[PDB]
């Protein structure tokens, strides 16, 4: 009678929604490691939001971003929630880190959300809040996110343009396998076209859309061209592409 | 006026991970797994048979401020082999 | 969980930064060949990922190694430096830092006579550069100990007060003999790591990435 | 003379115990500090002239 | 606690002009800040009396350790040349050059901190 | 009076700072008065950055260490900033420094 | 003055250093210790109204 | 005009009414944060070199424990007592 | 009387008031206070050997002598070569 009693205790001791009920403590915990472990389900996270909801406006940076984390990687979009979030983002906009702002940014970019005042106090928090060479530490890829997000959104800000565009380079985009590196420096020239800012850092993404134009098809290697063209305008000189010396 | 009435209230403190320091030097020392520099692990028969006279050694016991040089505490066991 | 507060200007935050600043200008930065602006930037930052922590290093191996050298010259103490696996291994252990340093640039597995010679020459580093400390902690004690104990036989065996100036001369060479030692402890953790700093920076060049593209004019 | 210990891996360990805590003490404990207070000197003393050049800019007093 | 500029925007906007040229040594006594006072004198820390009965029973470990070596007389007599040693450094060392000599190896003691100048930031 | 407490403030906290750093300032009342440069100096040792300065001392870089620290400085301005960019909303203006070509 | 500030401070509070000065290694220049006078003067901002 | 919400947590006065306590350094908050984020990726090398030097410790106290052991099994058989008389 | 508030004030006023360069009047027999700092130097490890051997002088010395004895042991065990001749004679000495 071993097998039927521990069978029944099993199932009864252990399935999904008494994991649920140890997980209404610490939610922004608890929804981050075990959407990072694989599970993601709609049905856990609607009670991992309605959990968190009264808690987030005494939530810390880390807590903020791991509960944004997990939202997005179990493609959950609460509207409250998440105003409850941005709301939090920009109480704190000076305690949040440029580490842990792109990867709120990412979030509220891949479902539409955003506010004038959680644009500007992001961009605030980023260019003035953070180290300047904060985005030499972040990842093109992210760098990207971020500036289709403010070009989305139509909120344009040249300070923040300045201190992000800081973070593209050989280095960052070198980091970047080919396939993600022509969609990071796809949307991160279109970003710069559509604000019309051409910092001296564009050649590191032209450039690495130059050294192999063989991945991009004729269509982007046309808009890449045309922001060339601008860029050369807007620095004025010409675009050369540079040998090992 | 200063802050430094605000440093005299702190008293005395260590650096901030010395008990750790402390604590590796010691488990160091004491987890050598091999017995303690003049000792030799024996059975039981034999630790409960001998005598506390027998078990010391003359050798781990010198004099503290001995008036010939090798002069020891005890004399450890009479019987010699 | 509460940390310490820190009163600014203290002796020994101004000490130990101008030590780590000494260490840390031992192996500096290479001057790029493009002006250093926000362009240049992110390849700085890269450069300085790139390079070792051999200021931190040095500074750890200096502090450590000139606190146990004048453990041995204070009163009731040794230096723990005395010991031969101790300075042997802090020795050992830098030149298989910089060995594991350049085996990390090269690939990390090892490379007509000529190799033989400098592997020769590059493997007595491991020993030299931690037996150069450790007899020479060995150094004035052992010649302290000898030398002291002449200095008991002299009024042990001519009366406890008496003949003063023969005791006086063997006293003063002996006063100066441990200040001698202090000197060379000081200075032999000063040799340690200025050796380390230019151990490792044998390995600590890597290629500048620099900007691939530039718009000129 | 002593010259060989009773264990060459336990003096060798007992050296990489107090080097390793030396670096962590220093790295963590002893570096924030002194960057602290060397950084803001060094920052005030490489911004003065932009800041007070930015600020003066900014200040519609006179 | 709130900025003390405030308070003292606050408080001298409160004042009548009667009132306000008697009432300015209070209200800058109220944007000083908090020096705190010298307080209780205990005795030692209890880390402070373990680092000295921790050193004094190093020192008594150590000593006795010294009296049962083979040479043990030349042990207590090296304990006299290196404390008469630390004994002469109490004499010879320029304490007050050696205090100034070391605030010149950081560059934030070497130098007046030099920062905002008053043109700049001079308010009307 | 309209920025007069930001002006007063910077004046206030650089004075106590230069009064007291370096003879007895705690590393307290710097962080409590300064919380932004305390955390971007916290980021450059944390991200092994700790010689920045020297480094951009080693290459000469004089331009950059004067960007250096005034990037570590500018949140000082946020304040005005962020208050201009308010008058500016309130008006229905853009605000001119956060404008590509203003 | 800056001597003076530093010899209230702590570090001259301890035993090597409790009979030195700080003046006795950098004196105070004359413009230093005529601006220490000049604020102490105006530490009474009723004075410093007047004056201005 | 400016009120205290604009420079709420950017810029402060000296404190008036208590000393705050000191701003701790995440590597003084935590020691995953140090050695995922510093001791790992900058001091492997030394920490490799320490690796490398107990291990080669380890081997000598290895051959010197065999060597003794083949001396005191050459003593065994020879009928010699393997070690000499004691002082005492 | 705190234990360690009346020892601090009492040792600093030792350190620094009290100088047995001054009191003694050593200005006329030395040159320097330097030059007494050394002298004073070598004057305790002088007083320093004399007391450590005064506590205990009938010993066998560890340290090799130079071919010298004592006072009048002359053949006795304080003036023995061999260690373990001397530890059967001082057991003889001290029957006594
Ligand atoms: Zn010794």
């Amino acid at each position: 009678p071993s097998q039927n009693l521990v069978s029944t205790f099993a199932n009864k001791v252990i399935v999904e929604e008494n994991l649920v009920n140890v997980a209404e403590i610490d939610v922004p915990f608890w929804s981050y490691w075990l959407s990072s472990a694989g599970f993601t389900s709609k049905d856990a996270f609607v009670k991992f939001a309605e959990a968190v909801k009264p808690k987030v406006a005494a939530l810390s940076t880390s807590d903020i971003t791991n509960l944004t984390v997990a939202f997005k990687r179990a493609n959950y979009y609460d509207k409250d929630l998440f105003t409850g979030i941005e709301a939090n983002v920009s109480a704190n906009f000076t305690k949040f880190e440029t580490e842990q702002l792109l990867q709120i940014v990412a979030t509220f970019d891949a479902f539409n959300h955003s506010s004038v005042a959680f644009l500007d106090d992001v961009a605030d928090s980023i260019t003035y809040c953070n180290h300047y060479l904060a985005p030499v530490r972040a990842g093109a890829d992210e760098l990207a996110t971020l500036l289709t997000y403010y070009a989305k959104n139509g909120h344009e800000r040249a300070d923040l343009l300045a201190t992000v565009a800081r973070g593209f380079s050989e280095v960052s985009l070198g980091k970047l396998s080919a396939a993600q590196r022509k969609d990071t420096v796809l949307s991160a020239l279109k970003a710069f076209q559509t604000f019309g800012f051409y910092p001296e850092s564009i050649e590191a993404v032209i450039g690495a859309a130059l050294v192999s134009p063989a991945e991009y098809s004729a269509e982007e290697l046309k808009e890449v061209e045309a922001v060339k063209v601008a860029a050369e305008n807007a620095l004025g000189g010409e675009f050369v592409l540079i040998q090992e010396g | 006026m200063s802050y430094s009435a605000y440093f005299a209230k702190a008293g005395f403190q260590f650096p901030a991970g010395l008990s750790a320091l402390v604590a590796g030097i010691v488990a160091l020392n004491v987890c050598t797994g091999r017995p303690t520099k003049g000792t030799k692990e024996i059975s039981n028969a034999e630790y409960n048979a001998t005598p506390i006279g027998y078990l010391q050694s003359p050798d781990q016991h010198p004099t503290a401020f001995p008036k010939v040089p090798g002069m020891k505490d005890v004399h450890g066991s009479p019987h010699h082999h | 969980s509460s940390v310490r507060d820190v009163k600014t200007g203290s002796l020994p935050t101004n000490f130990l930064t101008g030590v780590y600043r000494f260490w840390r200008s031992q192996n500096p930065a290479e001057k790029p060949h493009d002006p250093v602006n926000d362009r240049l930037l992110p390849a700085v930052v890269d450069a300085s990922d790139k390079r070792a922590s051999i200021g931190t290093w040095a500074t750890t191996f200096f502090c450590t190694i000139i606190s146990c050298n004048l453990l041995g010259l204070m009163p009731f103490n040794e230096a723990p430096t005395s010991g031969l696996g101790f300075a042997t291994g802090l020795g050992v252990s830098v030149w298989a830092t910089a060995t594991i340093l350049g085996l990390s640039k090269t690939g990390f597995k090892f490379p007509f006579i000529f190799v033989p010679l400098e592997t020769i020459s590059y493997t007595f580093r491991a020993v030299s550069l931690g037996v150069r400390l450790w007899v020479n902690m060995l150094a004035g004690h052992t010649l302290l100990h000898i030398l002291t104990g002449m200095a008991l036989a002299l009024p042990f065996s001519l009366g406890f007060f008496s003949m003063v100036p023969a005791t006086f001369g063997v006293c003063c060479l002996l006063s100066a003999l441990v200040g001698l030692e202090y000197l060379v402890a000081v200075l032999q953790s000063g040799v340690f790591s200025i050796l380390s700093t230019v151990y490792v920076g044998e390995f600590n060049h890597d290629k500048f990435i620099g900007p691939a593209a530039k718009i000129v004019k | 003379m002593k010259l060989l210990p009773e264990s060459l891996q336990q003096e060798a360990a007992t050296a990489a115990v107090v080097a390793s805590w030396v670096l962590w003490h220093l790295d963590t404990q002893l570096l924030p500090t002194i960057m602290r207070e060397h950084k803001l000197h060094a920052c005030w003393a490489a911004a003065a002239k932009r800041y007070n050049e930015k600020l003066f800019k900014l200040n519609p007093s006179y | 606690e709130g900025n003390s500029v405030a308070g003292i925007i606050k408080s001298v906007n409160e004042t009548s002009g009667a009132n306000l040229l008697s009432s300015l040594k209070t209200i800058k006594a109220q944007a000083a800040p908090i020096y705190p006072a010298a307080a209780s004198s205990t005795g030692y820390s209890t880390q402070a009396k373990i680092a000295l009965f921790g050193a004094l029973s190093w020192i008594l470990y150590r000593a006795d350790g010294q009296s049962k070596a083979h040479e043990w007389i030349v042990d207590l007599n090296l304990n006299v040349l290196q404390a008469a040693w630390l004994i002469s450094f109490s004499s010879l060392i320029p304490f007050r050059a050696v205090y100034f000599a070391f605030r010149g190896m950081a560059p934030a003691t070497a130098s007046t901190l030099n920062g905002l100048k008053t043109f700049s930031s001079i308010s009307l | 009076e309209e920025e007069e407490l930001w002006l007063l403030t910077l004046t206030q906290q650089f004075k106590h700072i230069q009064k007291h750093f370096g003879i007895d300032l705690p590393h307290s009342v710097v962080a409590h008065m300064d919380p932004l440069l305390i955390k971007k100096i916290d980021w450059e040792t944390t991200n092994a950055l700790e010689d920045f300065d020297i480094t951009l001392d080693d290459m000469g870089a004089e331009d950059a260490k004067e960007q250096w620290g005034a990037e570590n400085l500018s949140h000082h301005f946020l304040p005005l900033i962020r208050y201009r960019r308010d008058l500016a909303r309130k008006n229905g203006d853009r605000y001119g420094p956060d404008l590509v070509n203003g | 003055t800056f001597a003076q500030r530093l010899n209230s401070s702590p570090a001259f509070s301890s035993f090597l250093l409790k009979r030195e000065k700080a003046e006795s290694e950098v004196p105070p220049s004359e413009l230093e210790l005529e601006a220490a006078q000049k604020a102490a003067e105006l530490e009474d901002p009723e004075v410093a109204l007047r004056t201005l | 005009v400016l009120g205290e919400v604009y420079l709420k947590d950017i810029l402060r006065t000296p404190p008036t009414g208590a000393i705050p306590a000191n701003v701790p350094h995440p590597f003084q908050t935590s020691f995953y944060t140090y050695a995922t984020k510093k001791l790992i990726p900058r001091h492997w090398y030394l920490l490799g070199g320490f690796t490398f030097t107990i291990t080669l410790y380890g081997i000598l106290d290895g051959l010197r424990d065999s060597g003794k052991k083949k001396a005191y099994d050459e003593a065994i058989h020879a009928g010699k007592t393997p070690y000499t008389a004691g002082g005492h | 009387m705190a234990v360690t508030s009346f020892l601090g004030k009492a040792f600093e006023k030792y350190f620094y008031d009290f100088s047995a360069y001054e009191q003694f009047g050593l200005n006329r027999f030395l040159s320097s206070k330097g030059q007494y700092v050394a002298l004073r130097h070598v004057g305790f490890v002088m007083v320093g050997v004399n007391v450590l051997l005064a506590a205990n002088f009938p010993f066998n010395p560890p340290f090799p002598t130079i071919g010298m004895c004592p006072a009048g042991w002359e053949g006795t065990w304080v003036c023995q070569a061999d260690k373990a001749k001397a530890l059967e004679m001082y057991k003889e000495w001290k029957k006594s």
